[PDB]
């Protein structure tokens, strides 16, 4: 029986096309095809101003994007050596953290629905529409916020909200452990996960699998700590891990994850004093509009900023970052234009995906979707 | 070569060099807005300003790199720190007084100012420092802003940084001072006690200016710089050929501006070119229309092939006149020529046809009249061959072709002074009137028409011409490599011409000759010219006919059948023709054009609304169908492959072709029409009162005729009936009356009469 | 700005005798394709004068594509609806209740009411 | 001081001086520009009794023979000034408390002004 | 590649085309309809480029309901290409101005442009 | 019989259908997780079926790509017949952002749009407008700008084939 | 400290070394060690294969030596049996008209999706892997996408009457080989970077 599990249905999620090589129950080997989210960033953002791109960022990873924003803001302002605020670094690790929780509460509300059963998805919706609620009040926008720059961050945060961030900061640690509650002492999910999905460290490592689904089978890398950037180096820092790599594992490392995600949050946000927010370089950063109606120089840099852009020194760069799905980063050719010469985006998805004909080789036909949810792909990313 | 390094990097370079340009040369950069390609430089905008070494020993201060001169083993620095502050330093006292237009500006995404401003400006100072644009925080000068100076031509007074650019333009290359500053110190402005902007070359300082000073009225308000869907091709105005760029946004002709081609035109266009392109994009035609009731009717390109079978059902092929445009392309001219080879016919032409080919003479470059010793000239270069004004303010001047550099052009020439003394021996010039040459012409007579031939003559030597043409022929004698340059009394009679081509023969000299048609001797040279049965474009002899322009109505008359193929509609059509088509301008054509010079010219095509209009090789193709021959062209690719086995040469290749043939035709006078620069069919918008008819007559003939000097008289030719402003000329010669042929109709003498 | 080309600007001079906007220049066309639109807002962020701003209406959705390229006389700060909203508040003589409410607006939408928290 | 107010609303009323010179002859006047701190004010406050800071008297050809401009709001050293074009004459108007607008010393009246426009017209104008 | 038909001509074109393809078993091919203007489709034109894969064939616009009987036209074009087991229909999308150009350039180039812009389209809709 | 002919009959099964309308989702991009939040706040809709067979409502949710065109081609044809298409969102509606090889660049090329959602993403509560929109459109309560009233099911307008 | 030991050995043997003062670091190695050489560098403890990134240089305004460019990131988890935290990138430039390389499929699993997608997109193909199939690119599609010469592919933006938008007509910035829309660019638009 070769099985084909086609392309959106049934219910293998995120528009991936999978031919189970499978007779009976188990499953012999899973072939994947992929390429139906091919949108072609790479090419499109060879067409895009540096600031244009800072649009383009979000999109892939449409969970956790500031990962993506703040990967790419960094690799360029690198690039063309520009120098972030420290509010703006902190409010980007903020940022950078809340749409964590946000990603990590859809990855496991997905995967609770996946196989078992229904409930659960809306608290976590719950706890995200309060996410969500933040970053409007932020960005204006629910996500593909355009709020990064290659300076900072595009403007400052409102009166409304620190307020809120302490309210979820309040009910997400007794929240965050309601859903541990009924996951962690697992009724039917432990026979059920335990012993599907197995994930030899050598094997992720022979394949590639960085993305926190690699933690889960016990090797130790997290890129805000290996190669830290944006302070996150200064930050008391707990590292959630797994003992065997199944489903169970992973699936409860990332509910860690976001309780240490929401002291990173609390810690953050104890640090933060007023100042400015980006990197005043008037050839990195348009004019303050005021006086937009009194000096020359600020009028012909704000038409110029804005049609043209800016050109980065002839060079090549790359940043990496952590996102909830691994490592992200973007190689940057710049040749000294308006428009990056080309971008490879460091897709976390696409190398984690090498090991799924690996992972359920042998595992059964309803483990065979857990075992999809339980390694939290984004297609966006992957495609792409 | 001279050894220069510049920073970091090592460059050969000739000797007079412009440090500037040994500067761009070595692939370096520098603020520039009062130096210019062409132009004098003269340290001004003090923009250029770089420093340089002469043994490690530096000069005191800085050079302007635009107006050094370079020595031989000789040091260049562009980016040091205090270069860098010196350079955003001059930024700063420009940027001072300044008008704050950007969003609201014209001269938009492409501002000389704007982009030296954001690559050199605002040098770093030494963190994260809050710092300030701006140190002047007084009153601004304000003054006039948003002034007309002529019906094409627009003044913002506070945006003139006041480099030389434009005053020294007109001083140097057309050679008007119609423009220059006024007051001094901070309160100097330009304007104008000429009020018209008289010359027909002021479009240009639009282009020069590095601000929106100066900006194009005929595009005014249109669309931002980037905005344009640019279309670089070049115009087929007149046989000069110029290199252009058809702006267009959304079908519609925004703006035409200079593309610059060394080889010919420079970096410079005319008025009647760029301003000219109101007519275009305006009013055209976009269907075909059938006779049907007495009259005319819109239809399907189908029903009007149904239409063209019909009236061709009964046609033997040696009937049929076949006759192109001025403007018609390399492969319309070919595939026009091989369709009547193959259908037998003894009339085919084109619009602008001489009497005699300009294949009678050889073909000269424009280098090569910078070159020549001497500049023997017959006919209106202004008004003729427009440019060739300016390439022999180039020649008068003494100046040659550079030597050129990595950034191509010098951008500060060392060459040209400033406010440079002319030489008046260097050429003879001859014309039916005082032609606005005659300044820099010692020899310089003023004749009458058809005249040109006994000028001639005495310069073969078989006569003795007055004072003036024997001081010319005696230049011409002792002229070592003199080119002779010839208009349309000379080519539009076969006799005068002959002259020509025998003095030119003589003496080996080549010849630049004005033709009334563009593609004129590329069109002859892909064999379009009328056989031995002989009806001309002008002449009523076909039985049925093709025409790709509008021609004497006695030509119409008596026609069985006639299918017009245009661009815009004409009235004289709808009363004696049967069929008529959509055509593209040459602004949207596809295709090649030969040169005056020989050279062959690419037309890309615009995206302007063409409708459902068609290029003339489809509609020949389709024409000769009805007729039972199947054409050898359909496309322009096949047309190539044709073209290139009828072996001519690549684009920018010279077409080398001669021809031996004359066909004369006596000429009736009683009115001339002169030669003129503005087109006809171009009387659009603001080019509608410039591109007006003229009637001038001597004040006492004037006089005689009843001529007074506003009056719009009605004039009728066998060309058809035009209204002309009278002007009254004391150099126009007595007894005549000059009309403007604002078609390629120019040069001819016909019969006529004013009507009341 | 755009990183979408949804915004088509054909541009004008003033009428000294009766003014559009503050320069000699304003705008004779404002086109928006909403369905090319991707809402960054770069062209607010763009805008020299705060003339263009990103509003507050989410109720577009409409049955036909060329319904959907907004123009300048749908967009101007006295409008308010969407274009099916206002639409059906024509052909049912219903006027417009907008499905939402907001704490206050910006400074940069000054002009702009809106149905607010209670400070109404 | 708040002289400035005063001066805005001094310069609205040269405007309109000049306005009315120009109908009164049946020459053309013309509004050269507008406030930067207007046009480019965006959301930011306006509290100018007008937003124009540039105008003109223009003769037939449309070429000025008269020039008059007040400082922006946010500049300093405010000034009125006048120009006649092409004659190197520059006038310089302060506004004394009480007093009135006054050049330097000598106070300055419509009437001085309409002499002062109509003697550019005459001798300037060319049309 | 192949250039048959002329612009704006209906009739003629479905005729000649017709004539071209033959026996022409179509199922390996591919069918590229050219047009410009997304929404509307009752005034639009059509141009079509036929890649069959061992040889290539170009049509002008010449279809649509743009011209008089013209809509049956292009109608009947579809219908046949489907009638020959043509399956894969694509809609491209090309500038008004590109439309002239775009068929004057060589087979190559224009098949890669075209190749590049064309969308996934439903043979129903030019039913 | 599709709901028709009778004044009283066709109005009954029309509000039924339109109250009905039975959303089958086509998730593409981050479109279908803007979809999810509306999947909450539901209350005609959000049962599923999930199982195209089952249901009138096509949601066309995120970018299309090129290559999965085909595809979303049958998942419509594999419907039942009175069925009604939801275009959600700039990729899907018009090319969007993304103006390239990889993408359809109006989703009204495979299937037939009766609905267009415009953002990105849209906002949930625009999705409801969409299908109260679509709900009302099958009613045959809907018109366009030029005065036209708008017919209950487009692709009962296209010719299959 | 494995990376030293690469430094170290590449500049013994000749290989040239690229460096940024950003952070970020190269080693070229010719075609014919490449495979060999890098198969001692899993050898080396060479635990993770990141990347494997194609890049086309075609319009890039300085040449290099040949077109394309492929460039693989090698790791040792730091977190592992004894991990530095030892990455950095090897380049390897490979011929227009010979898009061959050898995998390193054998040495990681990583290496093969990753050479598939630089197959898909740019024109290389990979020695000795398990699978090259097209990966991303709609299966009827001809060519590869991402190589410069290949179409970005847009649709112009459409609006009321006959009003269009050409986006690569409409452009306002500037690519490295674009002049601008003045005689020339200098300065910061011919790149610039801010010094700390
Ligand atoms: S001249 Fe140049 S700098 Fe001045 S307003 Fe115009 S575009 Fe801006
Ligand atoms: S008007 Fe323009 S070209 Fe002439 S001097 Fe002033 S800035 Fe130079
Ligand atoms: S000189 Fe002749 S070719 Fe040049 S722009 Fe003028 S009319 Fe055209
Ligand atoms: S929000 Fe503005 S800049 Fe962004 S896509 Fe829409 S119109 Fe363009
Ligand atoms: S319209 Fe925006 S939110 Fe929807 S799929 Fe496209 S990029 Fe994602
Ligand atoms: S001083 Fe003007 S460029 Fe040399």
């Amino acid at each position: 029986m070769t099985l084909n599990v086609g392309p959106q249905h049934p219910s293998t999620h995120g528009v991936l096309r999978l031919m189970v090589t499978l007779s009976g129950e188990e499953v012999l080997e899973v072939v994947p095809h992929i390429g139906y989210l091919h949108t072609g960033f790479e090419k499109t953002m060879e067409h895009r101003t540096y600031l244009q791109n800072i649009t383009y960022t979000p999109r892939m990873d449409y969970l956790h994007s500031f990962a993506h924003d703040l990967a790419y803001a960094l690799a360029v302002e690198k690039l063309l050596g520009a120098v972030v605020p420290p509010r703006a670094e902190t409010i980007r690790v903020i940022l950078n953290e809340l749409s964590r929780l946000a990603s990590h509460l859809v990855f496991l509300g997905t995967g609770l629905l996946d196989l078992g059963a229904l409930t659960p998805f809306f608290y976590a919706f719950r706890e995200r529409e309060t996410i969500l609620d933040l970053f409007e009040w932020v960005t204006g926008q629910r996500f593909h916020h355009n709020y990064i720059r290659i300076g900072g961050v595009k403007e400052d945060l409102p009166e409304e909200f620190v307020p809120e961030l302490k309210k979820l900061l309040e009910v997400l640690p007794h929240r965050i452990d309601e859903y541990e509650a009924l996951f962690a002492e697992s009724p039917i999910f432990y026979e059920r996960a335990r012993g599907v999905g197995v994930i030899p460290p050598e094997v992720a490592i022979d394949l590639g699998l960085t993305g926190g689904s690699l933690r889960a089978s016990g090797v130790n890398y997290d890129v805000r700590k290996a190669y830290p950037y944006s302070g996150y180096e200064t930050y008391t820092f707990d590292v959630p891990l797994g003992e065997r790599g199944d489903v169970f594992d992973r699936m409860l490392v990332r509910i860690r994850e976001m309780r240490e995600s929401v002291k990173i949050i609390k810690q953050a946000l104890e640090r933060l004093e007023p100042g400015p927010v980006r990197d005043p370089n008037p050839q990195i950063t348009p004019p303050p509009r005021h006086l937009l109606e009194t000096s020359m120089e600020a009028v012909i840099y704000h038409f110029k900023h804005y049609t043209e852009g800016f050109h980065p020194p002839k060079g090549e760069v790359y940043v990496p970052t952590e996102s909830a799905r691994g490592e992200l980063g973007y190689y940057i050719v710049s040749d000294g234009g308006s428009m990056p010469y080309r971008v490879k985006v460091r897709a976390p998805s696409f190398v984690n995906l090498q090991s799924l004909p690996y992972a359920c080789k042998g595992e059964q036909v309803p483990d065979m979707v857990a075992i999809i949810a339980s390694l939290d792909p984004v297609m966006g990313d992957v495609d792409r | 070569m001279v050894r220069v390094k510049v920073n970091d990097r090592i460059v050969e370079v000739p000797p007079g060099t412009s440090v500037m340009d040994a500067v761009f040369h070595a692939g370096y950069d520098v603020p520039l807005f009062c130096s210019e390609k062409h132009l004098s430089p003269i340290g001004a905008c003090r923009m250029c300003l770089v420093r340089i070494g002469l043994p490690i020993q530096w000069q005191p201060k800085l050079a302007a790199s635009c107006v050094t001169a370079v020595a031989d083993g000789m040091v260049v620095d562009t980016l040091s720190d205090v270069v860098r502050e010196a350079q955003a330093g001059m930024v700063e006292f420009t940027l001072l007084n300044h008008p704050l237009d950007c969003p609201t500006c014209d001269k938009g995404g492409a501002c000389e100012l704007q982009d030296r401003t954001v690559e050199y400006g605002l040098y770093e100072k030494y963190p994260l420092e809050l710092p300030v644009y701006t140190r002047f925080e007084f009153t601004r000068r304000h003054v006039d802003k948003h002034h007309p100076l002529s019906p094409f031509v627009i003044l913002d007074r506070e945006r003139c940084i006041h480099c030389k650019r434009c005053v020294r333009y007109f001083e140097e290359v057309p050679g008007d001072e119609v423009l220059d500053f006024i007051e001094r110190g901070v309160h100097t402005f330009i304007g104008t006690m000429d009020f018209g902007l008289p010359s027909g070359f002021s479009g240009n300082i639009t282009d020069i200016c590095p601000v929106g000073a100066l900006l194009d009225l005929t595009a005014r308000f249109r669309a931002r710089n980037w905005e344009m869907e640019e279309t670089p091709t070049t115009c087929a105005l007149c046989p000069v050929g110029c290199g252009i760029t058809a702006d267009t946004r959304s079908g519609e002709l925004l703006r035409i501006r200079a593309r610059e081609v060394p080889e010919v035109n420079e970096i410079w266009i005319c008025d009647a070119g760029r301003f000219g392109h109101e007519w275009a994009d305006q009013n055209r035609l976009k269907t075909p229309l059938v006779r049907k009731e007495g009259r005319l009717v819109e239809a399907t390109w189908e029903e009007a092939f149904l239409a063209l079978k019909e009236g061709l059902k009964e046609a033997r092929g040696e009937e049929v006149g076949l006759y192109l445009a001025h403007d018609a392309t390399l492969e319309e001219g070919l595939l026009a020529s091989e369709l009547a080879k193959a259908l037998k016919t003894p009339h085919l032409d084109f619009q602008g046809r001489t009497a005699a080919p300009a294949s009678l003479f050889p073909p000269a470059s424009l280098e090569d009249l910078l070159q020549a010793d001497f500049a023997l000239v017959l006919g209106d270069p202004t008004e003729e061959a427009p440019i060739l004004h300016l390439r022999l303010s180039e020649f008068v001047r003494d100046l040659k072709p550079p030597h050129r550099y990595n950034h191509g052009t010098p951008f500060a020439d060392l060459q040209i002074k400033e406010r440079m003394p002319r030489r008046t021996d260097k050429m003879a010039l001859f014309a039916p009137y005082r032609a606005p040459l005659m300044k820099w012409a010692a020899i310089h007579e003023v004749h009458r028409p058809g005249e040109e031939r006994e000028i001639l003559l005495a310069l073969l030597g078989d006569k003795e011409g007055s004072e003036m043409v024997a001081k010319a022929k005696e230049a011409w004698e002792k002229a070592k490599n003199p080119v002779l340059i010839l208009g349309a009394g000379v080519l539009q009679d076969t006799v005068a011409a002959e002259r020509a081509r025998l003095l030119a023969e003589r003496k080996g000299a080549k010849v630049l000759a004005m033709t009334p048609a563009a593609n004129a001797r590329g069109l002859e040279a892909m064999g379009v010219l009328p056989g031995a049965k002989g009806a001309s474009w002008d002449e009523p002899g076909a039985l049925y006919a093709y025409y790709g322009f509008v021609p004497p109505e006695e030509a119409l008359k008596g026609k069985r059948f006639v299918v017009m193929h245009l661009s815009h509609l004409h009235p004289l059509a709808e009363r004696y023709a049967h069929v008529v088509l959509p055509a593209p301008t040459f602004y949207e054509k596809r295709g090649h054009l030969v040169n005056l010079e020989g050279r062959v010219l690419p037309l890309s095509p615009a995206p302007i609304e063409n409708g459902e209009a068609e290029g003339a090789l489809q509609v020949l193709a389709l024409l000769a169908e009805a007729l039972g021959v199947r054409p050898p062209f359909r496309l322009h690719l096949e047309a190539q492959k044709a073209l290139k086995a009828r072996k001519v040469p690549e684009a920018m290749g010279r077409l080398s072709f001669r021809l031996k043939e004359l066909r004369p035709k006596e000429r009736k006078g009683a009115f001339y029409l002169r030669p003129t620069m503005w087109k006809a069919h171009q009387a659009v918008g603001k080019a509608q009162e410039a591109a007006r008819a003229e009637l001038w007559a001597h004040p006492e003939t004037a006089r005689a005729e009843a001529l007074p000097e506003g009056a719009q008289v009605a004039v009728e030719t066998p060309f058809g009936r035009v209204e002309a402003r009278v002007v009254h000329r004391e150099d126009v010669p007595k007894g005549h009356l000059y009309l403007s042929a604002l078609g390629p109709a120019a040069g001819l003498r016909v019969e006529g009469r004013v009507l009341v | 700005a755009c990183p979408a080309y949804a915004i088509y600007v054909e541009p004008a001079e003033n009428d000294p005798e009766n003014p559009v906007s503050a320069g000699e220049r304003y705008a004779k066309v404002y086109e928006i394709n909403m369905l090319r639109c991707i809402f960054c807002g770069l062209c607010e962020e763009a805008c020299p004068t705060g003339a263009i701003v990103l509003g507050y209406d989410f109720e577009m959705a409409d049955y036909e594509y060329s319904d959907l390229v907004y123009g300048k006389e749908d967009m101007l700060v006295d409008v308010v609806g969407t274009k099916p909203q206002r639409r059906e508040a024509k052909r049912t003589g219903k006027p417009v209740k907008v499905g939402y409410v907001v704490p206050y607006v910006r400074p940069e939408l000054e002009g702009f009411k809106a149905p607010t928290e209670g400070g109404k | 001081a708040s002289s400035e107010r005063e001066l805005y609303e001094a310069w609205v009323e040269l405007l309109s001086w000049m306005r009315e010179y120009a109908q009164a002859k049946g020459v053309r006047f013309e509004k050269e520009a507008d406030f930067p701190d207007f046009i480019y004010r965006m959301e930011r406050p306006y509290d100018l009794p007008t937003t124009i800071m540039t105008a003109s008297l223009s003769d037939g050809l449309g070429e000025p023979f008269l020039l008059a401009d007040v400082s922006p709001r946010h500049a300093k050293l405010k000034r009125i000034g006048l120009r006649l074009p092409r004659a190197h004459i520059h006038l310089h108007a302060h506004y004394e408390p009480g007093k009135g607008l006054v050049t330097g010393k000598i106070p300055l009246t419509k009437e001085r002004f309409f002499a002062l426009a109509d003697r550019a017209r005459e001798a300037l104008a060319f049309a | 590649m192949v250039r048959v038909g002329m612009r704006a001509a209906p009739r003629v074109s479905l005729e000649a085309l017709k004539a071209a393809l033959g026996g022409l078993k179509l199922s390996e091919a591919k069918v590229y309809l050219i047009t410009d203007w997304q929404d509307k489709r009752d005034q639009a034109r059509y141009a079509l480029l036929l890649h069959t894969g061992k040889k290539d064939l170009l049509v002008p616009d010449a279809f649509g309901p743009a011209f008089p009987g013209g809509e049956e036209a292009l109608s009947e074009l579809v219908g046949l290409l489907l009638a020959q087991g043509a399956r894969r229909f694509y809609e491209a999308v090309v500038s008004p101005g590109e439309m002239t150009a775009l068929l004057d350039l060589p087979p190559e180039e224009l098949l890669k442009r075209v190749m590049a812009i064309a969308n996934p389209t439903d043979p129903g809709i030019y039913l | 019989r599709e709901g028709i002919l009778f004044t009283t009959l066709e109005k009954l099964v029309a509000w039924g259908r339109s109250n009905s309308l039975w959303p089958a989702t086509f998730g593409l991009a981050c479109c279908a997780i803007e979809m999810m939040a509306s999947t909450d706040a539901r209350n005609d809709l959000a049962r599923f079926g999930a199982s195209p067979r089952q249901a009138d409502v096509m949601i066309v949710a995120g970018r299309l790509s090129k290559k999965m065109a085909p595809v979303m081609r049958r998942v419509w044809e594999q419907m039942p017949d009175p069925k009604w298409v939801i275009s959600m969102g700039a990729c899907a509606s018009s090319g969007g952002m993304f103006n390239n090889y990889a993408i359809v660049q109006n989703v009204d090329s495979v299937v037939p749009v009766d609905v267009y959602v415009p953002g990105c993403p849209p906002r949930p509560e625009a999705l409801i407008y969409a299908v109260m929109q679509l709900q009302k459109k099958v009613r045959g309560q809907a018109y366009n700008e030029r005065g036209e009233r708008l017919p209950p099911v487009a692709a009962w307008k296209r010719t299959r084939g | 400290m494995r990376l030293e030991r690469v430094l170290e050995e590449a500049r013994a043997k000749g290989y040239p070394i690229e460096d940024n003062g950003l952070g970020n670091l190269w080693v070229v190695l010719p075609r014919e060690r490449f495979k060999e050489e890098m198969a001692h560098y899993k050898a080396m403890g060479f635990n993770f294969l990141a990347d494997i990134v194609g890049l086309d240089y075609l319009t890039y305004p300085d040449p290099r030596p040949e077109r394309f460019a492929v460039v693989y990131e090698l790791v040792s988890l730091p977190g592992w049996k004894d991990g530095d935290g030892s990455r950095f990138f090897v380049r390897v430039y490979v011929p227009e008209e010979d898009p061959r390389l050898p995998t390193v499929t054998d040495l990681w699993g990583s290496a093969n999706f990753l050479e598939r997608e630089v197959y898909d997109l740019f024109g290389i193909v990979f020695e000795g892997h398990p699978d090259l199939r097209k990966i991303l690119t709609p299966e009827d599609l001809e060519g590869h996408p991402l190589r410069k010469d290949y179409p970005l592919g847009e649709t112009p933006t459409l609006f009321r009457e006959g009003r269009y938008i050409i986006p690569a007509e409409f452009r306002a910035a500037l690519t490295g080989k674009d002049p601008g829309l003045t005689f020339y660019k200098g300065g910061s638009r011919k790149g610039y970077r801010s010094l700390w």
